[PDB]
RNA sequence: GUGUUUUCCCCUUGGC
């Protein structure tokens, strides 16, 4: 009842949910789940990978700049 | 009348787990949960 | 004895401070498990001061301490 | 154009681009995937069908291998904290055919069956990390630099030591003195992962008319003369005999060496008569005649030379193979060609976890198969139509391999003491450098106790392949080993597409030569099958080396050895085989130009790669037999350039030799300015150098761990410790060293630290300890519980302080806890006794944190690790990466620490005859390049053999920062000020601490706990246990005539003890002292009774002879 | 509940100095100040309150 | 873990007396001063300032065990001159000596400003 | 892991430089010019600087919560 | 006023 209401990819656990996200798109043969699962990953792809810059956004990009200046 | 509030491995939400109770988080119900921290008067000397 | 297993405060002396707990104590003297150093130290009984570590209330249930705002049914 | 010198940037954009494309641990990870592809399928494949009142025929197809899965995907980090064990469903399609009378079979296919469980190694192909970003990893709880290549069986990190073997399927000719034989052929074959076992041949020549060769046949006890066994192959004629031996009949010498063994075999000619000679030596000879030719005729067809063929290819094919064996043999007694040395690493190949899990999957399987035929049997023949879902007892692979991989007894549990033991030990997550190493280390199952040298030596032919440097100095010295850095250990390939391409090229198939044509011929050897010969072996070594370059008929791992002084091609493919690219070299110049090191810089920029440099035909894996063959410069301009010519035809040049170095060698600095013995003690206490040894530590919990405060990068580095990653979990700081004498507190390998750098943490580390306990059901009235105890209820409860803990029954994190603190409250109803767990005793530290959760048992579960932070003291095990070690001897505050002009006081001084006998003058040119590098402001070059390093060089630059060229200071005393007469070596050095700390040793007895069979102390620390005044401290005292402390030692602080013994007999009496009556039973006296002061252990050692019936009858008189 | 443990937190704590120019020379060793916990004529109190509301 | 604890360099504990005499009997007019919890900062520069006076013979200071917080200062004077008045001298003209730096320095601070 | 706050071998607060020392970096100072820029004139003290690896970005990578 | 207890074998690793 409490996930019926409530999302759990954008949990920190987000490579899980790819992980989940890609496996119910191989158990299928329709290629329409197979589509809506491929739209539902990117999204959450999307998602988790803004997540991370914005939490990335400051100070790790800072040292992310300076090593591959650095290099 | 304190129920032992453990904090869940995944969601990081806290978790009322008393006596003869199985072990889940109610938000995910992932297995593993770890104790908060205590209490007690903890006192460094920044030695 | 009625000062064995509390946390103490070393309240004299060159420890002045330091937090411990009473692993042991006699008349004259408890050994106070100290919090920091990885050592206890046998120190005179009259140096420490009992600290505790408890919570009142303990009622979690309901304290609302009125409350958050109860939004109205004909306000929407 | 090539590359004109300037190399080294070069030379290092190659190996970087190797370690892009090929991780540390590629030698487990390959291994592993090829055996869950091909292997696993392999094997369920080439099972035969199972069958049987009707038969049934039951057979396995198209095995299956989900992801990890807990029953959901369990993801590594949650096995290993929940001590599961990380393992993925393995299914197989099955059909059943039962047919019976009337004709009435149904072919039902039970799909997707499982069979059980396979453990998953990480970071795998079927890990469910696998190509996993670091984002994802990092939300794992993965550590984005942990390798992978290691299994979690019930939580531990379980490595698969690469086992060292002979060679299969090649032959071997030795000489083993003190035996009747001179020389000794020996083959060891195998066809393709047979669940057989290697079947072993041996065909020797016994010394002593004299020469008589025997040939040591499997399953067979005597050892029947060679010819009657060719005889058995159907060669009648003592000239169709001997042309597989003797390939010219030109040579008298082979020939009148063969005479005597015809001579023993002239009584046999028809094959019928041989037979039975043959199966009359069998192991179990059956009484009639045809039953032992039947035996032996299986025995040939399927037990000898099975590596050859079995069935039609027995009587030609293999009966060329035995000749050869013969003619190799005759070759050696003539001397023609040298005895193979046993221990020359070409003639090795390395078991990974590939062939480590094939043998046990091909143990474990078949076992199921046997049980599913019980199962049928049981029923189907007692015409009830078996399920064969119920037959599949699961547990057989399933707990297999989880046992194997635990206790790495490799065989059945049943009959483990017989196995191999060891090849599964639990991960060193020390420091990553040991995590690393452990992953790449190779072990030579010779015993250790085997007092022989040779194979612990450090033979020439480890070049590359295996660390010269990083071995245990203990009893395992040279037995364990380790890979060389681009070391790669060969995965395997099928021959069938080799054997294929041979067929082309004027190649002459073994079944159709005339063999006239063997004596002219280049013989060739696929996996050592003898397969053909080639009148022209100077195309075939350029056209296959040339496909090789090509990657397409011939994958890079296959090596192509030419013999050209014996006419032999052999070319293996099979896996195992330890490998390690080099760069081509053709006519002088190198094939890697300027091209291939500009496209590598741009890499991922351009997604080329070095599998672009392997597949251009520029750099080549070549292996250790194949190295016999190369000729190998070193590098370019100093071995390829017009001076006059050493040989100028080099084949091969080496990429950069500090390759050779492994992972924990490879990070000594100036390695080739040490005393070797001395790269290897830092190759031994670099597996020990307390540091980060993983980034995600704070989810670990590790039984042990240690982690730095403030672990550095160092100020010197060798570039192969770029790819070691060590600049990102280091273990150690550079620490301002001055190596002088000073107070004499550091001076026999002692080192004397700063206290006030000490107080700043230097060196400071934090120590974690890992106490885990579950719950069960222990019976129907007993059963566990987390519970604090009350004095009240529970019975048993020790003198502890119980309220530490809350009512949980489990300490809370952030809470002060010291030795014999109760940790885990636990309570057991018989009302409860006490069983809870306490801190170790005198370990003191704090909660760091508490983890709850179910095992697989489905019963609350928690894991404890408690922090305690360890700041240096006197004692303290500290090493320098160049085997320099020493206990801190003192600790002086910055102000009696001397100083230089400046207020820089060392921070570590080491006494200088720590340098003289040991000559590690590797350590003395890090002190000067580490100065120069901090004062230059980067990081120095330490990589051994770059010439364009030296001191000199060092020196210069030393000197335009307005220090002392050598890099001697002048110091002042701390004490007086006064200027110290001799200037002192002071500069930046990288240390390491070492988990050999003081506090884990210091140990003290005064009547502690007892041994309950014996009476005497305890052994170890742990135990709080008494130290061994063992037989030669009994020695010691006997020299110094010490009785009354040999008497007390050896008795009075031991084992005090006391009986009453008879007068009349020596056997020890009954005595109530209680009520002060005694009694002999057998004399029935009462006064005829004395005291003996007694050891216990004497004591017992008497009642230990008086039940095997001998009366030690001790009499006072 | 940062990533460093508490008596990493507080040795760094300890390192960092403290512009006592003038008032060190009128504080009291604590050892020797008469009074059962810390005093402002024997000490100088410090918080630190910190939490990380952002990404 | 059985450490001493750091105040134990300069903290006495009760009973310990800071200075202790003790006549020294080998030769006349020799005593030795066994200061508690002090180290070379104060045993050196007594002894160098010992060494100043000409009516001391011998003037000298250890420290036994560098583990342990303990320095002998031992004197010997000409027999018109106690070494237990060397040692006050030797100590009373050393704060002078201190002193005037103290107050020179005190001076040159602020003649370094605007000097 | 995190920079020390003071150098080991002599004292000097080397603890508030880890920052400016990679923005020095990232205006593209070279490695002992930002040494020479931020003050840090002992060896002792430079080596506090070059020799520190900052692995708590990589631990603050994994999450308690979000 | 009640108070010191309490496992083993086997393997592996490591220390001088
Ligand atoms: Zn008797
Ligand atoms: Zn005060
Ligand atoms: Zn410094």
């Amino acid at each position: 009842e409490k996930e019926r209401f409530r999302k759990a990819p954008p949990n920190y656990a987000m490579k899980k949910t790819q992980l989940l996200k890609e496996k119910a798109m191989a158990e299928d043969l329709g290629d329409q789940d197979k589509a809506k699962q491929i739209q539902d990953q990117l999204n959450e792809l999307e998602e988790r990978a803004e997540a991370l810059d914005r939490q990335r956004t400051k100070n790790i990009s800072a040292i992310s700049y300076i090593n591959q200046r650095n290099r | 009348q304190q129920p032992m509030i453990y904090i869940c491995g995944e969601c990081h939400t806290e978790n009322e787990i008393k006596s003869r109770d199985p072990i889940r988080c109610r938000e995910c119900g992932y297995r593993i949960m770890y104790k908060k921290r205590t209490k007690r008067l903890v006192v460094f000397d920044a030695r | 004895n009625e000062l064995i297993g509390q946390t103490v405060r070393i309240s004299q002396g060159p420890y002045k401070g330091y937090i411990g707990v009473v692993k042991d104590a006699t008349e004259s003297t408890a050994r106070v498990e100290l919090h920091s150093t990885c050592q206890t130290i046998s120190v005179d009984r009259q140096r420490l001061t009992t600290v505790g570590s408890r919570r009142p209330g303990g009622m979690t249930s309901t304290y609302g301490r009125y409350g958050s705002q109860t939004p109205m049914y004909g306000s929407g | 154009e090539i590359t004109p010198d300037l190399w080294q940037e070069a030379c290092w954009i190659v190996i970087s681009s190797y370690f892009d494309e090929k991780g540390l641990v590629r030698q487990q990870l390959d291994s592993f995937d090829e055996f869950i592809q091909m292997s696993v399928q392999r094997i369920v494949e080439d099972a035969p069908p199972i069958d049987l009142p009707p038969r049934y025929l039951l057979k396995f197809e198209q095995i299956y291998l989900s992801k990890p899965t807990h029953w959901s995907p369990m993801m590594p980090n949650e096995a290993r904290l929940r001590n599961l064990t990380y393992s993925a469903p393995l299914y197989v399609d099955i059909t059943k055919t039962v047919i019976k009378e009337g004709e009435e079979q149904l072919q039902t296919q039970h799909q997707k069956t499982f069979i059980g469980k396979i453990p998953i190694m990480l970071r795998s192909t079927y890990c469910l990390l696998n190509g996993l970003t670091d984002r994802d990893l990092c939300e794992l709880n993965e550590c984005p630099l942990d390798p992978g290549g290691y299994f979690i069986i019930n939580g531990s990190e379980k490595v698969l030591i690469a086992q060292e073997k002979m060679a299969t399927n090649t032959v071997y000719v030795f000489a083993k003195k003190d035996s009747k034989y001179a020389y000794t052929g020996e083959c060891r074959s195998c066809l393709e992962n047979s669940s057989r076992p290697t079947s072993t041949i041996w065909v020797s020549m016994l010394a002593r008319i004299g020469q008589r060769i025997v040939a040591t046949l499997p399953y067979i006890k005597q050892e029947v003369p060679i010819i009657i066994v060719f005889r058995a192959l159907g060669f009648v004629s003592d000239r169709d005999i001997l042309e597989h031996i003797i390939y010219d009949f030109e040579d008298p010498e082979m020939m009148e060496m063969v005479k005597p063994s015809l001579d023993e075999a002239f009584v046999i000619q028809e094959q019928n008569v041989a037979l039975n000679f043959i199966g009359s030596r069998g192991a179990k000879p059956g009484v009639t005649k045809e039953k032992r030719i039947k035996y032996a005729k299986e025995v040939l067809q399927k037990e000898m030379l099975p590596h050859v063929g079995v069935s039609d290819f027995c009587e030609t094919k293999k009966a060329y193979f035995l000749g050869y064996m013969v003619h190799r043999l005759l070759l050696a007694a003539l001397g023609r060609r040298e005895l193979d040395d046993r221990d020359h690493y070409g003639n090795k190949r390395l078991d990974l976890a590939g062939p480590l899990l094939a043998f046990l999957f091909r143990g474990m399987f078949k076992n199921l198969l046997k049980e599913v035929r019980i199962y049928a049997q049981k029923f189907i023949d007692r015409g009830k139509d078996f399920n064969l879902e119920l037959a599949i007892k699961t547990r057989i692979i399933s707990d297999g391999l989880k046992y194997s991989l635990a206790t790495g007894n490799w065989g059945d549990q049943k009959k483990a003491h017989q196995a191999r033991a060891g090849v599964s030990q639990v991960l060193n997550r020390l420091t990553f450098a040991s995590t690393l190493s452990h992953l790449r280390r190779l072990n030579s199952p010779i015993g250790r106790d085997g007092k022989l040298a040779k194979p612990r030596q450090l033979h020439n032919t480890l070049w590359g392949m295996v660390c010269p440097a990083e071995t245990p100095e203990g009893h395992a010295v040279g037995l364990v080993k380790n890979l060389a850095l681009m070391a790669y250990i060969s995965v395997g390939s099928q021959p069938s597409p080799i054997l294929e391409f041979l067929e082309e090229w004027s190649m002459e198939n073994l079944e159709e030569i005339s063999p006239a044509a063997i004596a002219d011929a280049t013989k060739i050897f696929v996996n050592g099958c003898w397969v053909g010969i080639h009148k022209d072996p100077e195309q075939l070594m350029n056209t296959l080396r040339k496909l090789r370059r090509q990657m397409d008929i011939i994958v890079s791992e296959v090596s192509m050895i030419r013999d050209i002084r014996e006419r032999e091609i052999r070319i293996y493919t099979d896996a195992g085989r330890i490998c390690r690219p080099l760069l081509i070299v053709e006519k002088q110049k190198l094939l890697l130009k300027k091209r291939h090191i500009d496209q590598l810089k741009e890499r991922e920029y351009n997604n080329y790669s070095w599998q672009d440099l392997v597949a251009s035909g520029v750099v080549e894996y070549i292996d250790t037999l194949e190295e016999e063959t190369v000729m190998l410069a070193m590098t370019p301009d100093d071995l390829q350039e017009k001076e006059v010519a050493y040989c100028s035809t080099y084949t091969h040049c080496e990429i950069h030799p500090s390759m050779i170095l492994g992972v924990c060698a490879s990070i000594i600095p100036f390695p080739d300015h040490n005393q070797s013995p001395r790269n290897t003690y830092q190759s031994a206490m670099g597996k020990q150098a307390m540091g980060v040894y993983i980034t995600n530590f704070h989810v670990r919990m590790d039984t042990l761990a240690h982690v730095l405060y403030y672990p550095q990068k160092p100020l010197v580095t060798t570039r192969s410790m770029e790819y070691l990653r060590f600049r990102e979990l280091p273990a150690g700081i550079n620490s301002i060293v001055a190596i002088a004498s000073y107070t004499g507190y550091n001076q026999e390998d002692s080192v004397i630290m700063n206290r006030s750098a000490v107080d700043r943490g230097f060196f400071r580390s934090v120590f974690y300890r890992s106490y885990k306990e579950q719950e069960s059901k222990k019976g129907f009235d007993q059963e566990e519980v987390f519970e604090k105890p009350t004095r009240e209820t529970c019975q048993g409860m020790r003198h502890a302080i119980y309220d530490k803990l809350d009512d949980d029954g489990l300490i809370a994190p952030g809470v002060r806890v010291s030795g014999d603190d109760v940790i885990i409250g636990k309570t057991v109803t018989l009302t409860k006794r006490d069983c809870s767990t306490f801190l170790r005793t005198s370990e003191t530290g704090i909660v760091d944190q508490v983890m709850v959760t179910l095992n697989q048992e489905g019963y609350k579960f928690c894991k404890i690790r408690v922090r305690s932070v360890r700041i240096p003291q006197i004692g303290d095990k500290f090493a320098s990466r160049h085997g320099q070690k020493g206990t801190c001897g003192i600790q002086y505050r910055q102000e009696d620490m001397p100083f230089t002009c400046e207020g820089i006081t060392p921070d570590i001084i080491i006494n200088p005859h720590a340098i003289p006998s040991r000559m590690t003058i590797g350590h003395l040119i890090e002190c000067l390049q580490g100065k120069v590098s901090a004062n230059k402001g980067e990081i120095g070059d330490a990589t051994p053999f770059n010439d364009a390093v030296n001191v000199q060089k060092i020196s210069n630059l030393l000197s335009d920062y307005g220090y002392h060229l050598r890099g001697n200071e002048v110091l002042y005393n701390g004490f007086t000020g006064r200027k110290i007469t001799s200037q002192i070596f002071i500069g930046p050095t990288y240390y390491q601490r070492l988990k050999h700390m003081v506090d884990d040793k210091i140990h003290s007895r005064a009547r502690g706990p007892i041994q309950i069979l014996n009476r005497q102390p305890m052994e170890g620390r742990s135990r709080d246990g008494g130290l061994r005044f063992g037989e030669m401290e009994r020695d010691c005292q006997i020299a110094h005539g010490a009785a009354q402390f040999l008497r007390e030692r050896l008795f009075e602080a031991s084992d005090p003890y006391q009986v009453h013994v008879c007068n009349l007999c020596g056997i020890m009496a009954i005595a109530n002292t209680r009520t002060h009556t005694y009694e002999c039973r057998g004399c029935r006296n009462k006064t005829q009774i004395s005291l003996v002061r007694m050891p216990y252990a004497c004591k017992l050692l008497f009642q230990e002879l008086m039940s095997m019936s001998i009366a030690p009858r001790m009499m006072s008189v | 509940s940062s990533v460093l443990h508490d008596e990493f937190i507080a040795h760094r704590l300890g390192l960092i100095p403290l512009t006592s120019d003038d008032i060190v020379d009128k504080l009291q060793y604590s050892r020797d100040c008469t009074c059962e916990e810390f005093c402002p004529e024997c000490s100088v109190e410090f918080t630190l309150d910190v939490r990380c509301n952002e990404d | 873990m059985n450490a001493p604890p750091a105040f134990e360099s300069f903290l006495l504990f009760e009973g310990e007396k800071k200075i202790t005499i003790n006549k020294d009997t080998k030769v006349p007019n020799a005593c030795l001063f066994t200061i508690n919890k002090e180290d070379h900062t104060l045993g050196n520069i007594i002894k160098s300032q010992l060494l100043k006076d000409p009516q001391v013979l011998f003037a000298g200071y250890k420290v036994p065990h560098p583990l342990e917080h303990k320095i002998i200062i031992r004197v010997q004077t000409t027999p018109d001159y106690s070494p237990q008045e060397a040692f006050t001298n030797a100590i009373t003209d050393l704060i002078s000596e201190l002193s005037l730096l103290e107050e020179r320095f005190r001076v040159a601070i602020k003649d370094k400003q605007e000097g | 892991m995190i920079i020390p706050v003071r150098c080991f071998t002599c004292g000097k607060i080397v603890g508030n430089k880890w920052e400016a020392y990679l923005g020095l970096l990232q205006a593209e100072y070279t490695e002992g010019d930002a040494l020479d820029a931020l003050g840090l004139k002992r060896y002792c003290c430079r080596r506090m600087l070059l020799a520190h690896v900052d692995l708590i970005e990589k631990l603050l990578n994994y999450a308690p919560l979000e």
